[PDB]
């Protein structure tokens, strides 16, 4: 009696994910080719910003991957997968608990397999700042793929082996001795909502994945959160408003910045609901509208927008379905274990049965 | 008009059956089977001098 | 769970060859049925009304239909299994890109109709019009062109993915076949912004970065006009459009015991959400 | 048939193949003369005895 | 050329000119200019000896 599940494999280079210091059950993520990154950072970007800086930003990212055993830049396959822990430690210097943050940091730059790992903790970080400003969003880039259930291991590739549907506790590890998994996640994200609001009431939950940005003149931020609720999808677009509706604040008046306003105030009021109540204004037919002869006696209107807060510059959250816990009371867990020489707050979610989702923009 | 088309003869292999003690290469082995391994971790062999 | 599509007798033979290379393609059906016949399948199965249907009219039934992934072509049946009942019970099936666009692992599919450039069944006298399956994020970039495309009528064909370059130009039939798209797209816009100018009047008289930001912190706590009247024409014009370029993936892609990124003529395995 | 050997990864998977041919007959022919001349009809027949 | 992460020099009418003067007519040097972020290709041979 096996339930239904969907393995995948993978051929991924371990340049910033590491199936041997993450133990079988982590997170992980799928990322797009980054050849398109700042192509669409030189497009999407708001009038006035460094289209460049993504460029520039990962190319010091990658640049500094290597550094020595002679290796190529650009490759046929490539690194796609940022492995869980590797990115809420590179966003550790933005959270609350900051001395279990450090605790995340501290089994990141010693237990990965490499040289001076922490070389890219200072860059990948300022990628992630770079994403913000140069607009080209990470969950429009991120995506999720599959937990670890094995892992096999040479130089600087391995086959990673995940389930990207299905319940987690369903698929064989590989080492009979251990069988299955459970997803195992760092405490400095996993954020509930049922203490929280006051939802004392037993019941199945959801587990959503949820970014958070910071749009500022070179002070960006960034964090992830896992998130246990018994939300709908459609209802949490509030419930994300209650939580980080500062930094909603802080994004509406100083994300715009550069842009030029027209000066002075230019548009008048709009006068059609005055212009429709007399008879005695001119009018225009169909054939007569597109001709110099009669347009020039209708009402001149020039509309200027310029600076205004748009939309895609005051999102302050992005979120996407996970998976849920289908069992009458959700039943997590709070312990630490050693990763190496190196003991982590960890949070062993159990029961995990895997359906991923669309993103959606809380702006 | 009368024709035929015609299937003359049909062909097919014998897969040699490969044994590792067939070899000559079966010296440099100490071949000693497990009923288990991946139930095992870090396992040594000592020598002394 | 597999239906049949039965061929209808006199088949040439250039014809038993042209649908032996439509293995594993994505096809419409009305209703899911055990025994189906192929004039019900074609494109001629949804011409009603007087003009064959444009981009927009696929669109359409493209969501009253119920999508179903070819399987094995017998010479007398298409067995084919839809995309909404049949892959609870078998887990997956394959599935052959006419993408001008690889696929990556992990990808959601949405379809297009095929607006970029066709089985033609000259013994039973019908085409055989396909879907696109791109990824769903390119879906809406690529409509979100093609639809720009047509308002510089009355630069833009610049597209990267996965490392690659798109030349959506490839001019003639693909502008006069995205005709009522980009007069749907546009009415309903000047409707939406003359009717939210005409609730609050002075929504563009504001200065922007100095008294439009308390206009809009404001809105974040928590004869005669027919303008109440017309709010009814563009909620459900603007309703039923949030449905058609949604472009809801039925499709993700999980790769196992094979190649990462799968490349056009290829196959790449298919699963529904579970 | 092809035959296969085992490797470790992370290289992907190789599975067995197989291989299915048909050879189209070519077709030749032959000639040679024979003749004979008038006199040699005549002696056979017997409008010359 | 191919390589990337040299200072260049500033009156832009001679850095433009010397890669107008070697890249121009290469066996090696790039058609498409480099990507701020990424690396340069070699150009394809028509033929390999």
């Amino acid at each position: 009696g096996s339930p239904r599940h969907h393995l995948t494999r993978q051929v991924i280079l371990t340049d910033l994910c590491q199936p041997n210091a993450d133990r079988a059950g982590t997170l992980l993520l799928a990322l797009r080719h980054p050849a398109d990154l700042p192509h669409l950072a030189h497009q999407r970007a708001p009038p006035g910003r460094q289209t460049e800086r993504l460029g520039e930003a990962w190319g010091q990212l990658m640049e500094a991957t290597a550094l020595g055993s002679g290796r190529a830049e650009s490759g046929c396959t490539r690194a796609g997968l940022v492995s869980f822990n590797f990115l809420v430690a590179a966003c550790a210097a933005s959270y609350d608990a900051r001395d279990a943050a450090d605790a995340v940091r501290a089994h990141v730059t010693a237990n990965y397999r490499g040289t001076r790992v922490g070389a890219r903790l200072d860059r990948f970080s300022e990628c992630l700042r770079a994403m913000v400003h140069t607009h080209v969003f990470p969950h429009e880039v991120m995506r999720f793929f599959g937990g670890l259930v094995s892992w096999v291991t040479q130089d600087e590739l391995a086959s990673v082996t995940a389930v990207c549907a299905g319940p987690q506790e369903a698929a064989h590890t590989g080492h009979p001795g251990r069988p299955r998994s459970a997803v195992i996640l760092p405490a400095c994200a996993f954020v509930d909502l049922d203490a929280e609001l006051g939802l004392g009431g037993p019941g199945a939950a959801f587990l959503y994945l949820v970014f958070t940005y910071r749009q500022r003149r070179d002070q960006e931020l960034c964090c992830v959160y896992v998130i246990k609720s018994q939300l709908p999808p459609r209802g949490l677009e509030p419930a994300l408003e209650r939580l980080f509706g500062r930094l909603r604040i802080t994004n509406t008046i100083h994300g715009t910045e550069d842009m030029t306003p027209p000066a002075p105030n230019r548009n008048p009021d709009f006068p059609l609901a005055g212009l429709a109540a007399n008879p005695q204004t001119p009018r225009c037919s169909a054939g007569q509208v597109t001709n110099p002869q009669f347009a020039d006696r209708l009402y001149r209107w020039q509309p200027d927008l310029r600076g205004r807060p748009t939309a895609r510059t005051c999102t302050y959250a992005a979120f996407a379905e996970l998976g849920m816990m289908p069992e009458d009371s959700p039943r997590c867990l709070h312990r630490t274990e050693r990763f190496g020489a190196v003991s982590v707050p960890v949070v062993i979610l159990e029961g995990v049965v895997w359906r991923p989702g669309e993103w959606r923009a809380c702006a | 008009d009368v024709e035929f088309d015609a299937l003359l003869g049909s062909y097919c292999n014998t897969l040699s059956l490969v044994r590792f003690l067939e070899l000559g290469l079966s010296v440099a082995c100490v071949c000693t089977k497990f009923p288990e391994l991946a139930y095992m971790n870090e396992g040594r062999v000592q020598f002394e001098v | 769970f597999e239906t049949d599509i039965a061929i209808p007798s006199g088949i040439s033979r250039p014809d038993a060859a042209a649908l032996q290379r439509c293995e594993g393609r994505v096809v419409f059906l009305p209703t899911i049925r055990r025994q189906l016949t192929l004039a019900d399948v074609a494109h001629e199965s949804f011409v009603s009304g007087g003009v064959s249907p444009d981009t927009l009219g696929l669109l359409l039934a493209y969501r009253r239909r119920f999508p179903a992934v070819i399987t094995r072509v017998l010479p007398t049946r298409i067995v084919a299994c839809p995309l909404d009942v049949g892959l609870t019970h078998a887990g997956t099936v394959n599935l052959r890109n006419t993408s001008p666009v690889d696929l990556c692992n992990g990808d959601p599919i949405s379809l297009v109709p095929p607006v970029f450039e066709d089985v033609r069944l000259d013994s039973l006298d019908l085409t055989l019009r396909f879907p696109v399956p791109l990824p769903s994020p390119l879906a809406r970039e690529i409509v979100a062109r093609l639809v720009a495309r047509g308002i510089r009528d009355l630069d833009l064909n610049v597209l990267y993915y996965n490392g690659s370059r798109l030349s959506l130009l490839a001019l003639g039939p693909v502008n006069a076949e995205l005709r009522s798209l980009v007069l749907n797209m546009v009415y309903s816009i000047t409707e939406g912004t003359t009717i939210i100018l005409t609730l609050i009047p002075r929504l563009f008289a504001l200065s922007a970065q100095d008294g439009y930001v308390n206009a809009l912190l404001q809105m974040q706590s928590v004869r005669r006009l027919p303008l109440y009247e017309a709010l009814v024409a563009w909620l459900t014009h603007a309703g039923q459009l949030g449905d058609t370029l949604a472009l809801a993936p039925v499709v993700r892609v999980c790769t196992f015991d094979g190649a990462a990124v799968v490349r056009s003529g290829d196959m790449a395995p298919v699963i529904r959400y579970p | 048939h092809q035959p296969l050997i085992a490797r470790d990864g992370p290289h992907p998977i190789e599975q067995p193949t197989h291989n299915y041919m048909t050879k189209i007959i070519d077709r030749r022919a032959l000639n040679a003369a024979f003749s004979l001349a008038t006199e040699a009809i005549a002696l056979l027949t017997g409008e010359a005895l | 050329y191919l390589g990337r992460g040299a200072p260049p020099l500033l009156d832009n009418a001679a850095a433009v000119y010397l890669r107008n003067a070697v890249v121009a007519g290469n066996r090696l040097g790039p058609a498409q200019p480099v990507p701020v972020f990424g690396c340069a290709q070699v150009p394809r041979r028509a033929g390999m000896d």
